[PDB]
């Protein structure tokens, strides 16, 4: 029993991450085979200003970076741009490369983060991308480059590179590929993130999980039809309901239906001095994948 | 402003 | 900026973990050096109450199966250790990390790696309450899965799980004494009163104010030996140690007792209003924790 | 009361 935000186990991702510093700038890079990736403002000149990455690219002394897995320094045999990403080859493979893919995760997904710092892996925790592309992450300022990743059958699949903070404290990454998550810049400029709307599925996850721990006290005996709460969803912050077939498995569980949910949803979007396995407040941060894995292991 | 972490 | 409860990076105990097999049980076992540890109720027959040295006096070492993935671990010797047991194996565990065991207290954070079939699948951070249980998330199989602190590249051991009870979850430290004094039976005991951990609340406060979060800030004030009475009626431990908030008072201007003041109000309109997206009163986050992750130190 |  019990529901806790998890991480997978870090060990695999940890023998990945390498220190790189340029100049005053110093972030944390991937290592696998011969190649180290990295967010491309470590060689940015000033990160409190605009920046021309091309230029500072252009201008690039390869001697200058110092990148170490541990005690030990890896000589920097080419740097290319990849997006928001320098890809740097290395002259060492790293041995300890695990079986690995790229994949870019959509809004609703979860994944794990590996919080790291001048080459170290610090933290690990898990986290769910929001509708408006970020994460409700916890980075200072040596953060950048730390590894978002998922591990599928001993294949750690990367997801996320951290690269910046927005002024709400909104923290946002590239993908390996480069492509910022949200179209966001990596620039230090004044951009908002857009409206963050609850993601209804995982909120139904969050419930079910609840029942299946005992918490029955905010379940309904009222019905709605995902119709008519749908209409009522785009006033009020949620998302819509398109795979109402996930929740088989938990219907035949519990004896709960997702229209009864659905009608508990809409009297806890804003609890009554109660609380539902801890939380005050409804959570999107729990997808049916990670609840059925917590409740009954597969 | 954005902070590049 | 942020705040989230992690874990340390679980690595250097991933390759610590052994799937420990007798009769009809299955659970997780910690190899370090030529020894495993694990619950000793994985030598139980079944129900009602279990007579450990029986179970032990009865026992073939040949019907253990103690695996590290798919090598197999011969066992050379059994010893009970309190709620553990200690099985001598043949073969030394070249990757045991620098280690040591210590016993954790009420409000104290340590990590949990959740193992199956003697593999880790998931690691959370946790904090132990002042009932000695803590929140976690385990099923059966569980059993064995261990929470570790790391200091300095050493691991310190301060828990095997061994049940759960309402579901709360209560282990043994490396020792073979249970938190709490629970037993390690399948009987009708029950948790003691749960009550939120006060100083634990404090960090997360001042977490809070220098995040940029005040709407929930009281202009009172309270002493803390008036508070630690109310606190006793009101479900929440009492507060004995304060020098460690003296750099949060004055990183933030706000002294303890305009918090404890706080928290009294927070508890008078509960569910009001999140806190950096957190139920107020969260009791999970230690001033360290606090400390390294505003700070990096 | 559950072991495991």
């Amino acid at each position: 029993a019990g529901l806790r935000k998890m991480a997978q186990p870090s060990g695999v991702v940890e023998k990945c991450i390498v220190r790189v510093c340029y100049g005053n700038m110093a972030l944390n890079g991937l290592w696998l085979g011969d190649t180290v990736m990295c967010p491309r403002h470590v060689i940015a000149s000033s990160t409190t200003s605009t920046i021309d990455y091309d230029y500072a690219l252009s201008v690039l002394r390869l001697h200058n970076f110092s990148i170490s897995s541990g005690n030990v320094f890896l000589g920097v045999v080419g740097v290319t741009m990849r997006g928001a990403l320098l890809q740097i080859k290395v002259n060492q493979n790293n041995v300890h490369t695990p079986k690995y893919t790229y994949r870019t995760v959509r809004p609703g997904e979860s994944f794990n983060i590996l919080a790291c710092y001048d080459g170290a892996a610090a933290g690990v925790y898990g986290v769910n991308m929001r509708s408006n592309y970020t994460i409700r992450g916890s980075f200072i300022n040596g953060a950048a480059g730390s590894p978002g990743y998922n591990i599928n059958n001993g294949t750690v699949e990367f997801c996320y590179l951290h690269q910046l903070e927005l002024g709400s404290g909104c923290h946002v990454g590239s993908d390996l590929d480069g492509v910022m998550y949200g179209g966001y810049e990596d620039q230090p400029t004044l951009q908002v993130e857009g409206a963050s709307s609850l993601f209804t599925e995982n909120v139904l996850a969050f419930l079910y999980a609840a029942l299946i721990n005992g918490s029955t006290w905010w379940l309904s005996s009222s019905r709605i039809a995902v119709d008519r709460f749908n209409e009522w969803a785009v006033h009020n912050g949620m998302t819509t309901v398109v795979n109402t077939d996930c929740f088989s498995i938990f219907a035949a569980k519990t004896g709960v239906d997702v229209q009864r949910l659905l009608a508990s949803i809409q009297s806890l979007h804003k609890f009554g001095g109660k609380q539902i396995l801890g939380y005050t407040s409804l959570t999107d941060e729990f997808t049916t994948g990670e609840v059925i894995r917590q409740m009954y292991g597969v | 402003n954005s902070m590049l972490q």
